[PDB]
């Protein structure tokens, strides 16, 4: 199936540079123009740039012209966005997105497939990994408290992805300290609490934090 | 360049007309308008594009109740959702080429009217052993599956309101169209053990519910 | 200079019908059983009033030229035929040159020749010409009757009386002038009757803004002949993207070399196989054009087919031979109606501008283009119908026909000079520029060898 696997987000200091990449699979990369689009959290979509299937044409939004360079490596099935002189206005989720397949030797069209996105945070604040605490059961609700991290995002799975039913991971709270916290809760039968084991798998990529916390009855 | 209403609501089965208006001094006729749907926590999804009856295309896999057209009077492109279902709640963006760039409209949020009230599920966790041993104490109030998306959260200790140490999120839409929120009360372990019991109070649509934990 | 001497246009000038009149013998009024009763009545009264016996000759739609020839031999000593086949003519959905009046005009002409009637045919059309930009060509296919009629006049003078346009749905002008027209005083055979008077068709010399190719430019017939020269010219003028279309597309002879030629001249070039008579295929093609290089100009150089056969002209064969030209033009017109085109150029021909023996199969489709461009301009849409003379270099068989044109004073144009003429015509927004190299001393004597004409009365070189 068509896949756009994105890399290269995180925190970056105002005025400095960051390079995003997007590795494509499941289609003939060199036959498709490629776009970048960004979305500041809670705000609207903002088109950033496009590059033609063979790389000879590039266009950029006014808001990034002269600071960003879009490029591609058709022998590595990879798309790049090189971002320079970053400001706080540039903080956003950045989406890789594929145009439809090239028909004529020249010309681009708007995306028909989008990647999952990567958050770029332009900040002076430092990266910090989270502390993970078990939330013991007291149907029965148990979970995982992931506290004091920066920046977003954090992902939580349960039993390495085998437990999905009744899993609820809540949007983070942003504290006055500038650090984030979140909770992930799963609803399970009370009769299994004695036998079945429950592990939350926490990932904070920006700080290379991976934690597997077992949650037992108190 | 591309103006959309911030909100649009209709009841199930109706025909919702989402508009994408171009600046005056620029004729909507020649522009190919692309339409995207974006649901909470998901990437945008391509719906269709429309320039004219001559030049239009349905996105792969997109049900035909989504259709495009234009209103030359209004200098606007139109996305029409016939047979509006609850699944169609989402943000909708139009997009077109202008000058030497693509530009998106400002986005329209589509609510399906007449959905039944959903009372919040409230789960309260006390500080964990491991956190107290790390010399901190967080109470966690999780609030899920409520509709409409407005709640008020107050904490009390031994009947008295608790102003300090509280952090509550705004409501956020879930994939089932109900809403979620969380509130956190951060204490020292001494504070935690001080009082007799703590309470999370969740008011939704003039009905209040409470959950209680006690260091005992 | 070279370019200015190539330049002409058709104008309509005030002229005299002829004096008085007074006719003898029997005039036939040819018509379809269903249509044109009011005009037939006015025509009859106008002819009778000048002193002629008048009988109806009801023609069947798409009739056989042999049963019609039999009928014409029985009626005995006819002095003239007035055709209303194109008056009050329905417009049912079909390709433009499927037109019955075209097919039956040709069969009528042939039946008059077969039956040795010895009398001229006069054909009436309705708003088929515009004496100025304030008049709208009503049906562009009716110009095909004029295109082929001018050829028939050169091939068989005795059978062709002439052509007369009247406002659609009116009889007062025909009633007022018809007798003097067919009595033939002043040698006029190409006339427009209007409320304000009588006009004759005339050739005339034609004496900041600068058109440039942008976005995508489309060339039909673009992989050879004149279209290939146009492609090269557009590349030199910096066309951002060239879209060349022909039936065979990238399989056409010389296509790969052409693309390499255009790339070296500067233009990124797409070649597509497309049958431009197929509206849906053309629709798909235009929908594949990217947003950053939107279609900005059309150069419709699809040529008329010639299989190399010399049968008698029929409307059916003309419709088939010219469908890419005619149906392609109408398809492109319908499908670009809502784009912001800077130019919509139709490649017409001297075959319709003045005609020649042997060109009867080519004039009708080029005449249609002439009318379609005028119609578009009336409707606020860009349009240019260039009536080309011959071109040097690219295309055109060498033999006895093309040598015959040069012998008759039509000299091939260098592609560079013809394209400069087109540039000037576009910069001036001319609707129907004629671009041709004529040596008038020779040409006029060849053109009037068997039949006088007034068509060139306004050209000084002609006198
Ligand atoms: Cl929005």
């Amino acid at each position: 199936e068509v896949q756009l696997v994105q890399s290269g987000g995180g925190v970056v200091q105002p005025g400095r540079s960051l390079r995003l990449s997007c590795a494509a699979s499941g289609f003939t990369f060199s036959s498709y123009a490629m776009h970048w689009v960004r979305q500041a959290p809670g705000k609207g979509l903002e088109w950033v740039a496009v590059i033609s299937y063979d790389g000879s044409n590039k266009y950029y939004a006014d808001s990034v012209k002269g600071r960003f360079t879009i490029s591609r490596d058709n022998s590595k099935n990879t798309l790049y966005l090189q971002m320079n002189s970053l400001r706080a206005e540039d903080t956003a989720v950045y989406y890789c997105a594929r145009a439809p397949i090239q028909v004529m030797v020249r010309g681009v069209m708007a995306p028909d497939y989008w990647g999952q996105g990567t958050l770029v945070t332009v900040s002076s604040a430092s990266t910090k990994g989270p502390s993970v605490f078990p939330l013991a059961p007291s149907t029965a609700a148990l979970g995982c408290l992931v506290k004091d991290y920066f920046p977003e995002p954090v992902t939580v799975s349960w039993n390495s992805g085998a437990l999905t039913s009744g899993v609820h991971t809540f949007p983070a709270v942003l504290q006055s300290s500038g650090l984030y916290s979140l909770s992930s809760v799963v609803t399970v039968p009370s009769s299994s609490l004695g036998t079945q084991t429950y592990i939350c798998n926490v990932n904070h990529k920006p700080s290379n934090t991976k934690v597997d916390k077992k949650v037992e009855p108190k | 360049v591309l103006t959309q209403p911030s909100s649009l609501s209709a009841s199930p089965g109706a025909s919702a007309s989402l508009t994408c208006t171009l600046r005056s001094g620029i004729n909507v006729g020649t522009y190919r308008i692309y339409w995207y749907q974006q649901k909470p926590g998901s990437p945008p999804q391509y719906l269709l594009r429309y320039k004219s009856d001559s030049d239009k295309q349905q996105g792969s896999g997109v049900p035909s109740r989504f259709s495009g057209s234009k209103d030359a009077s209004a200098n606007a492109g139109i996305l029409l959702i016939s047979g509006l279902q609850s699944e169609d709640e989402a943000d909708y963006y139009c997009m077109t080429w202008h000058s030497s760039a693509y530009v998106f409209g400002t986005g329209t949020k589509v609510t399906v009217l007449g959905q039944p009230k959903a009372n919040p599920t409230v789960t309260l966790f006390p500080p964990s052993s491991e956190e107290l041993q790390a010399n901190k104490a967080t109470l966690v109030c999780l609030i899920s599956d409520f509709y409409p998306g407005a709640v008020t959260v107050a904490w009390k200790a031994d009947g008295s309101p608790v102003k300090a140490g509280v952090e509550t999120t705004k409501p956020s839409k879930q994939s089932n169209n109900k809403y979620a929120a969380s509130s956190y009360l951060s204490l020292t372990p001494e504070q935690w053990k001080s009082h007799r019991s703590y309470s999370c109070q969740v008011t939704h649509e003039g009905s209040t519910v409470e959950k209680t934990v006690a260091p005992t | 200079d070279e370019v200015s001497a190539l330049r002409y246009r058709i104008e309509w000038r005030p002229t005299g019908a002829g004096e008085p009149a007074r006719l003898d013998g029997t005039w036939l009024v040819a018509k379809y059983a269903g249509t044109a009763d009011e005009t037939s009545t006015a025509a009859r009264e106008a002819l009778e009033s000048a002193g002629a016996r008048v009988r109806e000759l009801v023609v069947d739609a798409r009739c056989g030229r042999d049963e019609l020839a039999e009928r014409l031999r029985s009626v005995g000593e006819v002095a003239g035929v007035l055709s209303l086949l194109a008056v009050d003519e329905a417009e049912p959905e079909e390709a433009p040159l499927a037109l019955a009046s075209l097919a039956d005009t040709l069969s009528l002409v042939q039946a008059m020749v077969s039956a040795e009637l010895g009398c001229p045919l006069w054909t009436v059309t309705e708003s088929a010409v515009a004496t100025g930009p304030f008049e709208r060509v009503r049906n562009a296919a009716h110009g095909a009757l004029w295109g082929v009629g001018r050829v028939i006049a050169l091939e068989n003078p005795a059978v062709w009386g002439g052509l007369v346009d009247v406002p659609a749905g009116s009889v007062a002008e025909l009633a007022r002038h018809l007798a003097a027209v067919v009595s033939g005083g002043a040698g006029e055979d190409q006339l427009a009757l209007r409320a304000d008077g009588v006009y004759g068709r005339r050739w005339v010399r034609a004496a900041d803004d600068e058109w440039k190719p942008t976005g995508t430019v489309l060339v039909t017939g673009g992989t050879g002949g004149v279209g290939g020269q146009i492609a090269r010219w557009l590349a030199r003028r910096g066309a951002p993207h060239l879209l060349l279309v022909s039936r065979s597309g990238p399989d056409a002879d010389g296509a790969g070399e052409l693309v390499a030629e255009l790339e070296a001249l500067g233009a990124r070039t797409t070649v597509a196989a497309c049958d431009v008579t197929d509206r849906e295929s053309v629709r798909e093609l235009l929908g594949g054009i990217g947003d950053d290089v939107p279609l900005s100009a059309v150069f419709h150089a699809a040529a008329t087919l010639d299989d190399g056969t010399v049968d008698t002209l029929t409307g059916e064969r003309i419709e088939r031979a010219s469908r890419a030209k005619v149906l392609g033009a109408r398809n492109l017109h319908e499908l670009t109606r809502e784009l912001d085109l800077t130019a919509f150029v139709l490649f017409s021909s001297f075959a319709s501008a003045f005609g020649a023996p042997g060109l009867g199969g080519y004039a009708p489709g080029n005449a249609y283009l002439d009318g379609l461009a005028q119609q578009r301009r009336s409707d606020g849409l860009p349009a240019t119908a260039v009536a080309w003379g011959t071109w040097a270099g690219s295309g055109m068989a060498e033999g006895p026909v093309a040598d015959r044109f040069r012998r008759h004073g039509v000299i091939e144009m260098p592609p560079e000079t013809a394209c400069r003429a087109l540039q000037n015509a576009l910069d001036r927004a001319e609707v129907c520029p004629i671009v041709i190299d004529v040596r008038w001393d020779r040409f006029l004597l060849a053109y009037t060898a068997q039949r006088p004409t007034r068509l060139f009365d306004e050209i000084d070189d002609a006198r």
